């Protein structure tokens, strides 16, 4: 409330006079708009933070809202004379100042535009879902076991590789060059995918997509960072409506490429390629912050972390996030491999990955808008719906598992929708149960953390499952040793629910 | 149906010091005015010190002045008077009173029971 | 050096018209804005009205809205605030104040340069002498330490009386109270000393008041009944 | 229109003693309040300017803050000279100058018992027609007392008039005179008169009576 809640409160104000009539009692809206002038006079600005007081390019921003404050003089001089004509004259001279003076040292005024366009722009990546397919054809020629035994367990090994130093690195450099190595990232991901013939060209193309991979807590953090905590509601529901969007609109262009307009894998990494260079255009005409998390009261934050650790509910909710997180990355992982080694056929127009992407994004998004709505204590429903929940994912996994029948790929794609239906309905009600116990840097920290649990535990199940130095397990035997796996939670769960 | 239920007292020392107390139970104090009395025997109802609210000061007597001191606790009801330089010459039995007036008129009407205060 | 200066402020009729003036000796009033401020007798200051030289701002307080008006010339280099249809509550203390233009430390100045305050008064009652009425010591009971004795003036008008124990010389224990408006729309005072029980009945005291407007000077003598 | 309100109405400090005046409103008004003192009998003079500085000419023993629509001014060492009636000026425009209520600083001084004295009324009053008794407090210390005149032990409201005084410059102490102006009542009413005053310094309410 230092000066940008002021200009707010007397853009507020000014909507207040304009399309209202009756000017006889715009006195008062008036005289607030003068307290809002006068109160946003001296009030610090960033910008003119960084130069010196008594300056002539500071006197001009005073100077500006003098004549500001003689026209709301002059405005309401003639307002209290019974003329109520002078409101658009004081309409006018308002948007003649906000062209010539205060605008000028003031900051961008579609900030909330430009971050939902970057928002909608930089997640539309048109070859998301049609990596498998482009790396199980005949432009390519991988088989089935290179792909499945040793280029996605790379991945798994990678993304334990990068969580740590990258994050560490990226909550001091104040989130913008990590969105812009992130772009970089993204270039490099997608050359290597054009430009490669072996298995180690995936393999460091899937090294750099770690990095990518695990810069969205990183975004979510520059949102936090970029905006004011008196504005961060509305801003960050409109930033992840913005995101949401865009994964669906990309998406969708994927199936209006492949399947509509009958375009060559080629020809569409080359359009995917030209939408990443669109984002890294608007990844360098983005505006840095000041602040961060933990770089710009610590014993406080490990005090409040140590008398939360001996609540159940915590502990509980966070190692279940870290199963079921694991249990559903490692199933996201490997579901394309399923899908192309179910129906592997060569035809494009019957691939319709990007359909059950889009499809378990708009589920995701209605079961997501139905989560906050869950107003349901610890007290009833704790275990019994994660214990119902999952054991509805297990039995999903199953039907996955034991799927060969080829016209059944659609019962598949299905079983799937309803296995993202069933897992992000979960997302939010532990995001809401766990996020507000303590503070924002408590929750980051715990929710990082947690997440670092649940890399740890991906690494081992990957380790176990689907290396070839280990056991080497066949891919159908690895979707059957899942299913075990997810019945085996469910069984723990259900015996730990009463 | 209140009452002021009081502590303190006794034989101390001469030049010594004393902490009174004086409780009231059935209602706040925070918008009221306590005072403080003395009895000597020969006299009767002197006057000590008063505490008027919380952003306000006391005021003492003439005998008293500069020498008592009235703290105050709204948040436990409880309002004590810290006492320092106790002379012979105030050998008498404290009471404590409350005021039925946010002007501090002075409308006394419930009054103490007594506090025995014997100097040497 | 500048400073304000108040007139035309003396007793009226309620319905009647009273005019100010408010000379601004010094500093011009285009360059300056004028004011006016009300203070009740008792009770506190309070604004009226303003005028602006520059333009014309005359904008009025709730109180006085569609009542009073208000003029200044800048060639006379002055203030004029006509008033007509008072009421009781008009009567009070007027003030004249500088406060300046917008914009620069002129205008953050606040009323700097004040004026002496005129005194208008608004009753329908006419001038009359006090009726002065003697206080018995009454020492007859509760005898041994002090005895009080006094006076007790009422019915008068206007304000200002004088009560003058033995001439001036006595004024150890005089205390004069402020003259408290009687409810019949007139005034009435209270004057007394403290006496010693030792002289109560030997030493004489008399009681010297003086109304200026209308002209008496009543001396009268106070005893035990 | 706006209203300033000023809660420390009745202040009291010794020489040497540091006050708070605090000064609330009720809009968001921005950092533009300022400070009065008026001896009684002569004019305000401006204090403090834009809540924070201080006006070229008076001592800098003065001061202000500003706490978002909460002003307060602040004492260091208190002068015998600084014991007048402080107000909150608001200014914001030229038509929306509302004032605030005024707070009578006075000297820290010791607790006196009223000296209750009734007075007759005199022999003259009855030969005009309006009987007026007067009940006289002397040396006590605060103003606040309350006087109510008992006839037929009941309370009679309307025919009081009370009249307190300034304070006084050799003892710090003040004097009131309540006068219960009455018609020729005074025969056929009750024969009781007595006023009952109470006090802090005062335990139980000294009731001083005439008859006949
Ligand atoms: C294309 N496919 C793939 C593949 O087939 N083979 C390899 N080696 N690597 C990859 N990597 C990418 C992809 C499968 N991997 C992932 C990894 C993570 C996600 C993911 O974050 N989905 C989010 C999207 C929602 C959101 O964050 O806004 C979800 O909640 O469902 C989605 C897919």
């Amino acid at each position: 409330a230092d000066l940008e809640d002021n200009w707010e409160t007397l853009n507020d104000n000014l909507k207040v006079i304009e399309k209202a009539d009756n000017a006889a009692q715009v006195k008062d809206a008036l005289t607030k708009m003068r307290a809002a002038a006068l109160d946003a006079q001296k009030a610090t600005p960033p910008k003119l933070e960084d130069k010196s007081p008594d300056s002539p390019e500071m006197k001009d921003f005073r100077h500006g809202f003098d004549i500001l404050v003689g026209q709301i003089d002059d405005a309401l001089k003639l307002a209290n004379e019974g003329k109520v004509k002078e409101a658009q004259a004081a309409a006018e001279q308002l948007k003649t100042t906000r062209n010539a003076y205060i605008q000028k040292y003031l900051s961008w005024r579609h900030l909330v535009c430009y971050l939902c366009f970057y928002g909608f722009m930089a997640q539309i990546r048109p070859g998301e879902s049609f990596i498998t397919p482009y790396l199980l054809g005949p432009d390519k020629n991988f088989t089935r076991e290179q792909v499945t035994n040793e280029i996605t367990p790379v991945l798994s090994y990678s993304y334990l590789a990068v969580l740590v130093p990258v994050f560490l690195l990226t909550d001091y450099l104040r989130y913008t060059p990590v969105l812009l190595l992130q772009g970089l990232s993204f270039v490099s991901v997608w050359l290597l995918l054009l430009l490669g013939h072996s298995v180690a060209h995936m393999q460091l193309m899937e090294l750099f997509y770690s990095v990518t991979m695990a810069a969205r807590i990183a975004y979510s953090s520059y949102i936090f960072s970029l905006v004011r905590p008196a504005r961060y509601q509305r801003v960050a529901g409109y930033s992840r409506a913005a995101v949401l969007l865009g994964v669906f609109t990309s998406s969708v262009l994927g199936q209006l490429l492949v399947t509509v307009g009958r375009v060559s894998f080629s020809t569409l990494n080359y359009i995917s390629l030209a939408f990443l260079t669109f984002s890294v255009v608007l990844a360098l005409f983005l505006k840095r912050p000041k602040r961060s998390l933990f770089f710009n009261v610590l014993a406080r934050m490990l005090r409040e972390l140590g008398d939360s650790l001996r609540r159940p509910q915590l502990r509980l909710w966070s190692l279940w996030w870290v199963f079921n997180s694991a249990g559903y990355y490692l199933v996201v992982y490997y579901v394309h491999i399923l899908w192309n080694e179910v129906d592997p056929t060569t035809n494009s127009a019957r691939v319709y990955n990007g359909a059950a992407d889009a499809a378990s994004t708009l589920l995701g998004a209605i079961t997501s808008f139905a989560a906050g709505f869950v107003k349901i204590r610890w007290a009833r429903w704790s275990k019994l719906l994660i214990a119902g929940v999952t054991a509805t994912q297990a039995g999903l996994v199953f039907l996955l598992a034991h799927t060969r029948h080829p016209s059944s790929i659609w019962l598949c794609y299905a079983a799937f929708v309803l296995f993202r239906g069933s897992y992000q309905f979960l997302v939010p009600i532990a995001t809401f149960q766990i996020a507000s116990s303590l503070s924002k840097e408590l929750c980051a920290l715990v929710f990082g953390v947690n997440t670092f649990f649940a890399t740890i535990v991906k690494t081992i199940i990957t380790f176990i499952v689907s290396d070839v130095r280990g056991l080497g397990l066949p891919v159908r035997k690895q979707f059957q040793l899942y299913s075990v796996y997810f019945l085996i939670l469910s069984i723990i769960y259900f015996l730990g629910a009463m | 149906q209140v009452q002021l239920q009081e502590s303190g007292g006794g034989l101390v020392q001469p030049g010594g010091s004393l902490r009174l107390s004086c409780a009231a139970s059935g209602r706040t104090i925070s918008r009221y005015a306590m005072s403080w009395f003395r009895q000597a025997p020969g006299k009767e109802r002197e006057f000590v010190a008063v505490a008027r609210r919380s952003g306000d000061g006391a005021f003492y007597a003439d005998s008293v002045q500069g020498r008592f001191t009235v703290s105050r606790d709204d948040a436990k009801n409880t309002v004590y008077l810290q006492m320092n330089s106790l002379k012979p010459e105030d050998t008498a039995v404290y009471y404590c009173a409350i005021d039925s007036d946010t002007f501090y008129s002075g409308s006394y009407d419930y009054w103490g029971q007594g506090t025995q205060v014997t100097v040497s | 050096e500048v400073q304000l200066v108040e007139s035309g402020g003396g007793l009226v009729q309620p319905g009647g018209s009273l005019r100010l003036s408010c000379a601004a000796s010094g500093f011009n009033v285009v360059d300056f804005s004028l004011h006016w401020v009300r203070q009740a007798p008792g009770k506190g200051l309070e604004w009226v009205a303003y005028i602006s030289s520059s333009s014309g701002s005359t904008s009025y307080a709730d109180s006085v809205k569609g009542r009073f008006t208000i003029s200044a010339d800048t060639s006379k280099n002055t203030a004029y605030l006509q008033m007509n249809s008072l009421r009781a509550e008009d009567t009070a203390v007027y003030y004249c104040a500088r406060w300046g233009y917008w914009p620069g430390e002129p205008w953050w100045k606040a009323f700097d340069y004040w004026g002496q305050g005129t005194l208008v008064t608004v009753s329908s009652a006419s001038t009359k002498g006090p009726s002065v009425f003697p206080l018995a010591p009454s020492s007859k009971s509760t005898s041994g330490g002090t005895a009080a004795l006094g006076c007790l003036v009422k019915d008068y008008f206007p304000e200002p009386v004088t009560v003058s124990w033995n001439s001036g010389a006595l004024t150890s224990g005089v205390h004069t109270f402020p003259a408290v408006l009687q409810s019949s729309g007139l005034y009435s005072l209270s004057s007394v000393v403290t006496v010693p029980s030792s002289s109560l009945g030997t030493q004489t005291y008399i009681c010297n008041v003086n109304h200026k407007p209308s002209n008496t000077k009543v001396d009268k003598k106070v005893e035990p009944k | 229109d706006i209203q300033m309100t000023q809660s420390p109405s009745s202040l009291s400090a010794s020489v040497g003693d540091r006050v708070t005046i605090t000064c609330r409103a009720s809009q968001s008004v921005s950092s533009a309040v300022a400070w009065y003192q008026q001896k009684p009998g002569k004019a305000p003079k401006l204090l403090i300017y834009s809540a924070s500085s201080l006006y070229s000419g008076v001592p800098s023993r003065f001061s202000g803050s500003r706490s978002g629509t909460d002003f307060t001014l602040t004492i260091s060492s208190l002068q015998p000279e600084d014991f007048a009636t402080y107000y909150c000026q608001q200014y914001l425009y030229y038509s929306l100058v509302t004032f605030g209520q005024g707070t009578k600083v006075e000297i820290k001084r010791t607790v006196a018992a009223p000296s209750v004295f009734i007075f007759p009324p005199s022999d003259s009053q009855l030969k005009s027609g309006t009987a007026s008794v007067v009940c006289l407090l002397n040396n006590f210390y605060p103003r606040e007392a309350k006087v109510q005149w008992k006839v037929d032990n009941a309370l009679q409201s309307g025919n009081s008039q009370e009249s307190v005084t300034e304070q006084d410059s050799k003892d710090s102490t003040y004097s009131l005179s309540s006068t219960l102006t009455l018609s020729k009542a005074d025969y056929e009413k009750h024969k009781v008169y007595a006023c009952e005053v109470t006090h802090q310094g005062l335990s139980s309410p000294v009731t001083k009576s005439f008859n006949r």
